C-alpha cells in the first residue's frame, strides 16, 4: 500500500541534538507532567480537563533600577498542553526532560439529598435554611 | 551590471509577530497588524477583523462596514502613493514624492 | 468562422490559429489515455464525461466567440491550455493510481480539533 | 490664495490648468475645529423587551465542521459554477 | 443492576436512584451553572441558577436538588433552559454593587463568568439598587455585604464543616441580611474557608486586599507543613513574591479546606 | 467592470505621424514636464514654521500619558489593573495596597514609554478616567532610563497637563 | 501623470522591464496589480466581495504587457477608482451604531458601563481575559493595496489564538523578484523592487 | 503630606525612602528626586461630610459620565461615615 | 437571516463544496483521510502525507478544479499528536472562483515531498516551514533558513520554543564586535492565565474522557 | 511501528559516510574561513572547533537524527563559504565574552541556587 520503500530504526525516539535547546536547560530542568488543580475561589472545572508540562522555577531577583522582577530562565513561562498522560510523557522522553508525573486528581462521586435535611432522627437535620 | 542571479535575504525585519499573537488576546493582537504593512494600515486591521468576525459568527453593523470600506479607500490612496513615488523616486523621478507626500 | 482576434489579452498566451482542430486533437488524445485506467476508477468516469461533454460542443459550434460562450473557459486558447494540462494529469494518474485504497490511516487522534 | 494676478496667469499656463479652482493649501472652507456635541444612536439590540440573548447569540449558532467523507451515474461537479466573465467598462473602456 | 437510564441531550447514561439532575449532567461532561450549590454543603436550592429543562414536562426542575427519574432526557441547552438563566442572571445583578474594578473577586468571580457564559448582555433595570451595611467579623475576612448574592454558603459551611452556628440570615424579603445580627468574630480554625466558598466578592481576604489580580498570579502547587496532616496547597506567586495560600482538592486528606494558620 | 490602460492604437494618418515626429524631435511632452515643476516654483510653499507654528491635531490626539485625579485631589487609578491586562506590550507595571486610610489605591504604576505603543487601550480600559493619553508628543529625553515613567511622574504629568487634558476628555467623551 | 506618463524617459526605465506571462503570475503566488498587470482579470472586491465593496461600483484596471509601465497605469488608474468609491461611501453612509451590538464582543459605551452591571462586568471581562472565540480555522483574505493580504486564524476556543499565520502578498512578489530579472542589468532590478511594491513589515512578519 | 528623612531625601506619597547606606542613592546626585507634593491622602481628608436624609444614597464621583460607577452608599451606622469607594467622598445622615 | 448582529449562512455554497468535497475523495482515495466543511464554508481535504504531490497535482490541473494560485503554505505545532506538525494548502480556483484546503502531517524527523514542482510559489513556503518549525521538505530545490539569523540555533514557531529565545545581542568594546550571550530579562514577561473556568461553547464540549 | 521513512540513509553506516564527508569539507574550509573573515584564531584552533562540534553528537544511533545533523551542518557549512554569515557569527562558537561559569558542586553552590 505505502510504497514508499521504509526503513528500520529500533530505538527509542531523541531529538536533543537538533532542537538547539542548550545543554543548560536538557540535563538540569525537571518537568512536571500534572492536571492543574481546580481555582479554589471558583466552582467551574474548564481549566482541570488537560494535562499541563511545567518546568521547576528558577530564581527571580529585582531590577536595581525599577524594581521589577528579572529572570536568567528562558524557560519561566513555558507551559504546554497535552491531551493525554501518555502524550505528556511521550514529549518529554523524546526532548531528553526528566520529568515527575502525578496522576490526576478526580473529585469522587458523592451521594446529596435534599431530603436529609430534614431527618426525623439523624444529625444532617439542619438548623437555618 | 548584468544580474546573473537575484538572492533576497530577508528577515532582517523578522519579529516573531506571528508567534507574539499567540500570547496575546485577539483584541490586544490588532495593533501588530497595522505594523505590517505600514503603508495599509487600516487595510491590515480589516483583514484580520473579518476573519475574527468569520468564526465569532458575528456580523458588523451597516455603518461600520461603510466606514471600513472609506478608510479601506482612503488607506489604498496612501499606499499608492507610497508605492509610485517611491518607485518615482528610485528612477531618479523625485519632485512627484513631495507633491503627494503633502497629500 | 468568425475573424481571428488580433490577442487573447493574457501575456504569454499566444493566439491560436486553429482552435477547432487543435481542441479536438487534445480532447481525442485524453480519451485515449483515459483508456488505460481501469474502467472502475472515479477519474476515468468523471474525465471522460466532461472531456466529451467539451469534445460535443466543439464539434456542433463552428464560431470561435459562440463556442467559448458554451464552454465556459474564459479566451479559446486558455480552453487549449487547460486541455493541455488534462492531458498531463492523466498520463500522470496512471503512474499514481489514486484508485487504489487508502494507504494507511491517520493515528487515532490526528484531526480531532481542539485537542 | 495671495498670488497677484499676475502669478496666478503664470502658474495656471505653465500647468495648462486652472489651479486657483482646485488648491492644495487649505482655507476657512475646513471644518470649525469646535464641533457641536454629537448625540449617537443605539443598536438594534437597546430594548427593554423582545429581547433575549439567546435569540441573538451568533458565537452560540457556530458548530463543528460537518464530516463529509471520513476513512475512521454521479455526475460531476466543480466547486462553483464557472466565473461570470467581466464586462467591459462603459465608463471608460480604454484609457 | 439497580442503576436507572436516564438522557442527557439524547445521551444515555447509567446513574444510581437518588442521583440528581446536576449530578446526572456531570457524568457526560456537561456542569450546570450554579451559586447555591456545593457538593461538599447541604442542598439549598434557592439561587436558582440551576434551572433546567425535562423534556415533556412544562416546569424547569432545580438540577442541584431534583433527583433523576428512569426515563428522562435533561435539555441543558435547550431555549426553556436557556431563557431561565438569563432571568435568574437578570434578578442576580439588579442589586449587585457596580463594584468590580475596586472589587478583589474580578477575574475570578463566578457572577461574573456566568453572566459572561448563560447571562444576557445589557441591563434593563431603570431603578435603584440596595446597599447594606458591612458587618464585622475578624481580622481575616473582609466582609462587604452590598455584594453578597444569599447563597447561604457561608451559613452551611459555619454550620456543618466549621460547627460553629453564628452566621444566619436575618430579615425578610429583599432586605435579608446574611450576619451575625450582634457583633461577632468569627473566629474559628476553618474560618477563612468561607472567602473561598462564597462566590462573590462580599467575604474576602483581609491580608490579601488589593494587593493582586488573579489572572497575574503564578499557581504553584506545594504542600503545607504547618501541621501534621499535610495539607496541599496552591502557593500563588507574583514577580518572585507570594502573595496568599489556597487550598488544592485532595480527596483523602484535606479536600478543599485548609486551617487558617496554613492560609 | 474593468478597464484598459494600455490598449490603445496610434493613428496612422501623415498629420498624426508627423504630430509624434515633432514631439521625438523637439521634445515636446518633454518641455510639457517642464512647465509643471514652473508652476510649483510660483505656488505658495506647504511648509509650516516648526517650532513657532504646529501641526494641527485633535481632542482624540494619543501623546504621553498621564495620571489623572478628581476635583477634591484625590488620585482617579483605584488599582483595579484593567490597563496592566489589556496593555499590548506589557509596558505596565502595577502594585497595590490598602492605603493608611483604607482605600484601595496604587503604590507602584510605571509605564514603561519604550515598551509602549501609544495605542490608548489603556484609556478605554480604564473605568474611572484614570490613566489617559494626554495631548503633549514633545517629551524626547537624553538617555533612555528617563522613559521609565514611575507613580511620581505620571502624577506630575497629569497635574501638568490637567487643564487641557479635561478640555479634550470633555470635546471627545460622547463619542466614547 | 504629467511627469510620468507620456515621458519618454520613465517609459524606456519601464517599458518591457520585468515581463511576467499571465501563466507564471499564477505559479508564483503574485496577486494584485502583479496578476492585473498580466492582463489577469481578478480583483477580491468583486469575486469575492467583504463588507459593503459589492454595493459600490468602479472599474478594476487591466495591464496589456505585463510590464513595469502597465502595473504603473494600474496603479494611477486605481487611484482614481478609489476616489470614484470614496465619493459613493461620502453620500451612502448611513446612521446607526458603529460596533455589533453584542456586548460579549463589543465593549459597552462608557456611559453604560458607568451605570450598569451588566455592562462593567462585560467592560471588565472584554479587557482582562477578552472573547473567546469557537474552534475553528478560516482563511480570510482581502484585496489589500500590495495585493491580497489575508490571514489562516486558527482558534482553540479560548480568548488567545493558537495559531496565526500571515499571508503577505509581498512574500509572494519578492521570491518573484529572481525570474523577473533575467536578462535586465542592475539599474532595473531597482524598476523591478519598486513595482512589485515591497514593505518588509509583511514580509518578514 | 511631603516630609524629608533625617538624611535629607524627601518621601513620597507611598512611603518609599532611601536608607542612609544605601548605594541607590547615587542616581540623585547631580539630578533631583522626583516627588508629587500634593498627596492625594491628604487632600481628601480636606473635603467635607455631605448632610443627606436618606438611609441610602447613590455616588458618581461627579461629572456624570466623566465620573466613576455609580454606587449607592448605606448610611445606617451612626459611629462611622459612609465612604465611597471609588473618590473616597463621605457622606452622613442627618440626625440619624 | 434577519438577526442584525448573526453572521448569516450562504447554504448553496455550502452545498457545492460539500458536494466537491465528495468528488475529490471518490479520485483520490488512496491519499484523502477525511473531508469537513465548516459553518462559515471553508472546504478541508485531509491526506495521507505521501498524497501531496498527487493530490495537489490533480487539484491544479483537473479541469474541474482548476487551483491555479497557492494562497499560502504553512505548518501548525500541536504537541499532543504523535505527529506534531500540521502542513496546511491553501489553494484558489480563479477558474470556478473558489477556495479549498488541503492538510496532511508529519513529525521531526519524517520528510514530506517538496510541491515546488506543483506550485512554484511553495519554494520560499518551505524554508519558511524549515526554518520556523524544523520540517524537511524532500528535493527542494534549496531548503536554508529563510526568517531566522544566521547560526540560529532551533525552531522559534514549535509551541517549546520559548518566546525570548535562549541567546541575545549586544555589542563588547573588547572584541570589537556583536556578541551573543545568554538571554537575561530586566523584566520577565508576565504570564497570565486568562481562560475562564466555565464552557463558553457546549456545540464543541468533547466526549468525557 | 518501527518503520519509518527516511531522509537520506538507510542506516548507520550509510550515514557515518555522510559524516565523513561533511567533515572534510569542513576540514578543508577553515583554513579559508580564518582568512575570508581576518579572524585572530589560528587554523589549529578552527580545527579544533569543529572536531569539537562532531563529538558533541558522537553518541546517537538514529541514522534520521543523523541525516539531520548532516543537513544542518551542510547549511551552516553553505553560509560560512559564500560569507553570509559575518565575522561574528563565525566567531559564536568561540564564546570570548562569556564568564567561565563554575562547574563543581561547591562553586556553583557560592554564586546561586541553580544545580
Ligand atoms: C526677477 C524679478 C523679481 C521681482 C521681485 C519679486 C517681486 O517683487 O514679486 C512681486 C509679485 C509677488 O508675486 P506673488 O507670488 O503673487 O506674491 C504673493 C503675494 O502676492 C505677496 O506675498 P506677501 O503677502 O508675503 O507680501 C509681503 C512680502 C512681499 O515682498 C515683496 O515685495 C516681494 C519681493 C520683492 C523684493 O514682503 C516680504 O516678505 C519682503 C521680504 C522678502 C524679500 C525677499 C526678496 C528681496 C529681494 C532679493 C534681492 C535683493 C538684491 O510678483 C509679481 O507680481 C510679478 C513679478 C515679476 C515682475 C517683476 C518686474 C516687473
Ligand atoms: C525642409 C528641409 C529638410 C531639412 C530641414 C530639417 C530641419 C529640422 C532639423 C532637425 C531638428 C532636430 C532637433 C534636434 C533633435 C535631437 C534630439 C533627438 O534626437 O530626439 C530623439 C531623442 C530620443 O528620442 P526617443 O527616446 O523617443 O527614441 C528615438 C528613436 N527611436 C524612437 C527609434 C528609438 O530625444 C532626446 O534627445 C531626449 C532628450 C533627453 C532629455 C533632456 C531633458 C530635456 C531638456 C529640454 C530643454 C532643452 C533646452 C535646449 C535649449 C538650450 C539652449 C542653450
Ligand atoms: C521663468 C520665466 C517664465 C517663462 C519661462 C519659460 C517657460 C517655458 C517652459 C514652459 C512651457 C509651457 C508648457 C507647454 O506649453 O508645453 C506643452 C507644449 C505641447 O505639448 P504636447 O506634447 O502635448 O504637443 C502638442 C502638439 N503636438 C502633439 C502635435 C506636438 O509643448 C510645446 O509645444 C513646446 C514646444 C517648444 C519646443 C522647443 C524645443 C527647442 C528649443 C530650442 C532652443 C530654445
Ligand atoms: C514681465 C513683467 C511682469 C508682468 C507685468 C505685470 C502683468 C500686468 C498686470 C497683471 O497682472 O495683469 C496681467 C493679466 C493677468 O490677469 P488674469 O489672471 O488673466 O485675470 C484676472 C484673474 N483674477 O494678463 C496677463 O497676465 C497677460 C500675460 C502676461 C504677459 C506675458 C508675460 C510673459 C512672461
Ligand atoms: C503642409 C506643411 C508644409 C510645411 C511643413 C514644413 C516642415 C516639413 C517637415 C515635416 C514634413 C511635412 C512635409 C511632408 C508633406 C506633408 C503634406 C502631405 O504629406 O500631404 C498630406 C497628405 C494627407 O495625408 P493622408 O492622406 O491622410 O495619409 C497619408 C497617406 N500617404 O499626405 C499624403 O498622403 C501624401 C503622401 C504622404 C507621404 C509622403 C512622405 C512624407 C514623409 C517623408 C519625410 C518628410 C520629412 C522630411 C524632412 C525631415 C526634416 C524635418
Ligand atoms: S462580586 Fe464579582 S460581579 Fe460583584 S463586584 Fe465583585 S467581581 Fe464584580
Ligand atoms: S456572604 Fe457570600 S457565601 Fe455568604 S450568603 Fe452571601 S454570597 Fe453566599
Ligand atoms: S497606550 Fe497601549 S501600549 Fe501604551 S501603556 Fe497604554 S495600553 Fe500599553
Ligand atoms: S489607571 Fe485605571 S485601569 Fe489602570 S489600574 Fe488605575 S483605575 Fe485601573
Ligand atoms: S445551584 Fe441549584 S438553586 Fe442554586
Ligand atoms: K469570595
Ligand atoms: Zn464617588
Amino acid at each position: 500500500t505505502r510504497d514508499t520503500q521504509l526503513i528500520t530504526v529500533d530505538e527509542k525516539l531523541d531529538i536533543t541534538t537538533i532542537t538547539g535547546v542548550p545543554e543548560e536547560h536538557i540535563k538540569t530542568r525537571k518537568a512536571r507532567i500534572f492536571v492543574p488543580a481546580r481555582n479554589n475561589m471558583q466552582s467551574g472545572v474548564n481549566n482541570t480537563k488537560k494535562w499541563k508540562m511545567e518546568f521547576d522555577t528558577r530564581e527571580r531577583w529585582e531590577n536595581p533600577l525599577m524594581g521589577w522582577a528579572s529572570t536568567a530562565d528562558p524557560l519561566s513561562n513555558l507551559v504546554l498542553t497535552f491531551s493525554t498522560k501518555e502524550d505528556a510523557v511521550a514529549f518529554a522522553e523524546k526532548n531528553g526532560w526528566s520529568y515527575d508525573v502525578e496522576e490526576r486528581k478526580v473529585p469522587k462521586p458523592k451521594s446529596k439529598s435534599y431530603g436529609a435535611n430534614f431527618s426525623w432522627n439523624k444529625r444532617t437535620r439542619v438548623s437555618t435554611k | 551590471e548584468m544580474v546573473r542571479k537575484c538572492d533576497p535575504h530577508i528577515g532582517l525585519l523578522h519579529r516573531g509577530t506571528e508567534k507574539l499573537i499567540e500570547y496575546k488576546t485577539y483584541l490586544q493582537a490588532l495593533p501588530y497588524f497595522d505594523r505590517l504593512d505600514y503603508v495599509s494600515m487600516m487595510c491590515n486591521e480589516q483583514a484580520y477583523s473579518l476573519a475574527v468576525e468569520k468564526l465569532l459568527n458575528i456580523r458588523p453593523p451597516p455603518r461600520a462596514q461603510w466606514i471600513r470600506v472609506l478608510f479601506g479607500e482612503i488607506t489604498r490612496l496612501l499606499n499608492h502613493i507610497m508605492a509610485v513615488t517611491t518607485h518615482a523616486l528610485d528612477i531618479g523621478a523625485m519632485t512627484p514624492f513631495f507633491w503627494m507626500f503633502e497629500e | 468562422a468568425g475573424l481571428l482576434k488580433k490577442t487573447t489579452g493574457l501575456v504569454g498566451l499566444a493566439v491560436c490559429e486553429t482552435p477547432h482542430e487543435r481542441l479536438k486533437i487534445l480532447y481525442t488524445k485524453i480519451l485515449d489515455v483515459l483508456g488505460h485506467i481501469p474502467k472502475n476508477a472515479a477519474y476515468r468516469k468523471y474525465t471522460e464525461q466532461i472531456t466529451n461533454e467539451k469534445l460535443s460542443m466543439v464539434k456542433a459550434e463552428p464560431d470561435v466567440k459562440k463556442l467559448e460562450e458554451r464552454l465556459q473557459g474564459g479566451q479559446i486558447e486558455e480552453v487549449i491550455l487547460q486541455a493541455e494540462n488534462e492531458l498531463s494529469l492523466a498520463r500522470k494518474m496512471i503512474q499514481w493510481k489514486p484508485w487504489e485504497p487508502l494507504v494507511e490511516e491517520p493515528p487515532a487522534s490526528q484531526w480531532k480539533w481542539p485537542i | 490664495a495671495s498670488a497677484t494676478r499676475f502669478i496666478q496667469w503664470l502658474r495656471n499656463w505653465a500647468s495648462g490648468r486652472d489651479l486657483q479652482a482646485k488648491l492644495q493649501l487649505r482655507y476657512q472652507e475646513i471644518s470649525k475645529r469646535t464641533q457641536p456635541p454629537p448625540k449617537l444612536p443605539v443598536g438594534p439590540s437597546h430594548k427593554l423587551s423582545n429581547n433575549y440573548y439567546c435569540t441573538r447569540d451568533g458565537r452560540r449558532e457556530a458548530m463543528p465542521p460537518s464530516i463529509v467523507m471520513s476513512s475512521q451515474e454521479k455526475k460531476a461537479v466543480s466547486p462553483a459554477p464557472p466565473i461570470k466573465r467581466w464586462e467591459l467598462s462603459q465608463d471608460e473602456p480604454y484609457l | 443492576s439497580n442503576l436507572i437510564e436516564v438522557f442527557v441531550d439524547g445521551q444515555s447514561v447509567m446513574v444510581e436512584p437518588g442521583t440528581t439532575v446536576l449530578q446526572a449532567c456531570e457524568k457526560v461532561g456537561m456542569q450546570i451553572p450554579r451559586f447555591c450549590y456545593h457538593e461538599r454543603l447541604s442542598v439549598a436550592g434557592n439561587c436558582r441558577m440551576c434551572l433546567v429543562e425535562i423534556e415533556k414536562a412544562p416546569k424547569v426542575v432545580a438540577a442541584c436538588a431534583m433527583p433523576v427519574m428512569k426515563g428522562w432526557n435533561i435539555l441543558t441547552n435547550s431555549e426553556k433552559t436557556k431563557k431561565a438563566r438569563e432571568g435568574v442572571m437578570e434578578f442576580l445583578l439588579a442589586n449587585h454593587p457596580l463594584d468590580c474594578p475596586i472589587c478583589d473577586q474580578g477575574g475570578e468571580c463566578d457572577l461574573q463568568d456566568q453572566s459572561m457564559m448563560f447571562g444576557s448582555d445589557r441591563s434593563r433595570f431603570l431603578e435603584g439598587k440596595r446597599a447594606v451595611e458591612d458587618k464585622n467579623i475578624g481580622p481575616l475576612v473582609k466582609t462587604i455585604m452590598t455584594r453578597c448574592i444569599q447563597c447561604t454558603r457561608c451559613i452551611r459551611f459555619a454550620s456543618e464543616i466549621a460547627g460553629v452556628d453564628d452566621l444566619g440570615t436575618t430579615g425578610r424579603g429583599n432586605d435579608m441580611q446574611v450576619g451575625t445580627y450582634i457583633e461577632k468574630m468569627f473566629m474559628s480554625e476553618l474560618s477563612g474557608n468561607i472567602i473561598d466558598i462564597c462566590p462573590v466578592g462580599a467575604l474576602t481576604s483581609k491580608p490579601y486586599a488589593f494587593t493582586a489580580r488573579p489572572w497575574e498570579t503564578r499557581k504553584t502547587e506545594s504542600i503545607d507543613v504547618m501541621d501534621a496532616v499535610g495539607s496541599n496547597i496552591v502557593v500563588s506567586t507574583r514577580t518572585g513574591e507570594v502573595m496568599r495560600i489556597l487550598p488544592r482538592m485532595h480527596e483523602d486528606i484535606n479536600e478543599e479546606w485548609i486551617s487558617d494558620k496554613t492560609r | 467592470t474593468y478597464k484598459y490602460v494600455n490598449l490603445r492604437e496610434p493613428s496612422m494618418d501623415m498629420k498624426s505621424v508627423t504630430d509624434r515626429a515633432a514631439q521625438t524631435l523637439l521634445w515636446t511632452e518633454l518641455i510639457r514636464g517642464l512647465g509643471m515643476t514652473l508652476s510649483y516654483l510660483f505656488r505658495e510653499p506647504a511648509t509650516i514654521n516648526y517650532p513657532f507654528e504646529k501641526g494641527p491635531l485633535s481632542p482624540r490626539f494619543r501623546g504621553e500619558h498621564a495620571l489623572r485625579r478628581y476635583p477634591s485631589g484625590e488620585e482617579r487609578c483605584i488599582a483595579c489593573k484593567l490597563c496592566e491586562a489589556v496593555c499590548p506590550a506589557q509596558a505596565i507595571t502595577i502594585e497595590a495596597e490598602p492605603r493608611a486610610d483604607g482605600s484601595r489605591r496604587t503604590t507602584r504604576y510605571d509605564i514603561d514609554m519604550t515598551k509602549c505603543i501609544y495605542c490608548g487601550f489603556c484609556q478605554e480600559a480604564c473605568p474611572v478616567d484614570a490613566i489617559v493619553e494626554g495631548p503633549n508628543f514633545e517629551f524626547s529625553t537624553e538617555t533612555h532610563e528617563e522613559l521609565l515613567y514611575n507613580k511620581e511622574k505620571l502624577l506630575n504629568n497629569g497635574d501638568k497637563w490637567e487643564a487641557e487634558i479635561a478640555a479634550n476628555i470633555q470635546a471627545d467623551y460622547l463619542y466614547r | 501623470e504629467e511627469m510620468l506618463t507620456n515621458n519618454r524617459i520613465w517609459r524606456n526605465r519601464t517599458v518591457d522591464i520585468g515581463i511576467v506571462t499571465a501563466e507564471d503570475a499564477l505559479n508564483y503566488g503574485f496577486s494584485g496589480v502583479m496578476l492585473r498587470g498580466s492582463g489577469i482579470q481578478w480583483d477580491l472586491r468583486k469575486t469575492q466581495p467583504y463588507d459593503v465593496y459589492d454595493q459600490v461600483e468602479f472599474d478594476v484596471p487591466i495591464g496589456s504587457r505585463g510590464d513595469c509601465y502597465d502595473r504603473y497605469l494600474c496603479r494611477v488608474e486605481e487611484m482614481r477608482q478609489s476616489i470614484r468609491i470614496i465619493s459613493q461611501c461620502l453620500n451612502k453612509m448611513p446612521p446607526g451604531e458603529i460596533k455589533v451590538d453584542d456586548a460579549k464582543v463589543s465593549p459597552p459605551k462608557r456611559a453604560e458601563m458607568k451605570t450598569s452591571m451588566e455592562s462593567l462586568i462585560h467592560h471588565f471581562k472584554l479587557y482582562t481575559e477578552g472573547y473567546q472565540v469557537p474552534p475553528g480555522a478560516t482563511y480570510t483574505a482581502i484585496e489589500a493595496p500590495k495585493g491580497e493580504f489575508g490571514v489562516y486564524l486558527v482558534s482553540d476556543g479560548s480568548s488567545r489564538p493558537y495559531r496565526c499565520k500571515i499571508k503577505a502578498p509581498g512574500f509572494a512578489h519578492l521570491a518573484g523578484l529572481d525570474k523577473m530579472s533575467k536578462g535586465h542589468m542592475l539599474a532595473d532590478v531597482v524598476a523591478i523592487i519598486g513595482t512589485q511594491d515591497i514593505v518588509f513589515g509583511e514580509v518578514d512578519r | 503630606g511631603v516630609r524629608t528623612s533625617p538624611t535629607g531625601e524627601k518621601v513620597t506619597h507611598t512611603g518609599q525612602v532611601y536608607d542612609d547606606g544605601d548605594y541607590r542613592k547615587v542616581r540623585f546626585v547631580g539630578r533631583q528626586k522626583e516627588v508629587n507634593e500634593n498627596f492625594a491622602i491628604d487632600l481628601i481628608a480636606e473635603q467635607p461630610v455631605s448632610q443627606v436624609g436618606s438611609r441610602v444614597i447613590s455616588c458618581d464621583g461627579g461629572g456624570g459620565a466623566l465620573g466613576h460607577p455609580r454606587v449607592y452608599i448605606n448610611l445606617d451606622k451612626e459611629t462611622k461615615t459612609g465612604t465611597c469607594g471609588y473618590c473616597g467622598l463621605q457622606f452622613r445622615q442627618q440626625h440619624h | 437571516d434577519t438577526r442584525p448582529t448573526v453572521r448569516p449562512r450562504n447554504d448553496v455554497a455550502h452545498k457545492q463544496l460539500s458536494a466537491f468535497g465528495e468528488y475529490v475523495a471518490e479520485i483520490l482515495p488512496k491519499y484523502v483521510q477525511q473531508v469537513q466543511v465548516s459553518c462559515f464554508n471553508e472546504l478541508e481535504i485531509c491526506i495521507h502525507p505521501d498524497g501531496v504531490i498527487p493530490v495537489l497535482t490533480f487539484l491544479r490541473d483537473h479541469s474541474n478544479a482548476q487551483f491555479k494560485s497557492l494562497a499560502d503554505l504553512t505548518a501548525v505545532d500541536i504537541p499532543t499528536r504523535q505527529n506534531r506538525f500540521e502542513i496546511v494548502y491553501n489553494l484558489l480556483s480563479l477558474r470556478f472562483n473558489s477556495r479549498i484546503r488541503v492538510k496532511t502531517y508529519t513529525d521531526e524527523l519524517t520528510p514530506i515531498e517538496s510541491s515546488v514542482p506543483v506550485y512554484k510559489a511553495a519554494n520560499w513556503y518551505e524554508r519558511e516551514i524549515w526554518d520556523m518549525f524544523g520540517v524537511f521538505f524532500a528535493n527542494h530545490p534549496d531548503l536554508r533558513r529563510i526568517l531566522t539569523d544566521y547560526g540560529f540555533e532551533g525552531h522559534p514557531f514549535r509551541k517549546d520554543f520559548p518566546l525570548s529565545g535562549y541567546v541575545e545581542l549586544r555589542y563588547d568594546d573588547e572584541v570589537k564586535r556583536v556578541v551573543a550571550e545568554p538571554v537575561e530579562l530586566a523584566q520577565e514577561f508576565r504570564k497570565f492565565d486568562l481562560n475562564s473556568p466555565w464552557e463558553a461553547f457546549p456545540a464543541y464540549r468533547q466526549p468525557p474522557e | 511501528s518501527t518503520s519509518v521513512k527516511p531522509i537520506f540513509s538507510r542506516d548507520m553506516n550509510e550515514a557515518k559516510r555522510r559524516v565523513r564527508e561533511l567533515y572534510r569539507a569542513w576540514y578543508r574550509e577553515v583554513p579559508n574561513t580564518v582568512h575570508l573573515f581576518q579572524l585572530d584564531i589560528s587554523v589549529k584552533q578552527g580545527r579544533d572547533k569543529v572536531r569539537e562540534m562532531f563529538k558533541k553528537n558522537a553518541h546517537i544511533t538514529d541514522p534520521r537524527v543523523v541525516d539531520l545533523l548532516v543537513i544542518k551542518g551542510k547549511m551552516e557549512l553553505e553560509e560560512t563559504i559564500k560569507v553570509w554569515k559575518q565575522r561574528t557569527h563565525v566567531m559564536r562558537f568561540f564564546h570570548e565574552t562569556e564568564a567561565p561559569r563554575p562547574k563543581d558542586f561547591l562553586s556553583k553552590f557560592y554564586v546561586g541556587h541553580d544545580p
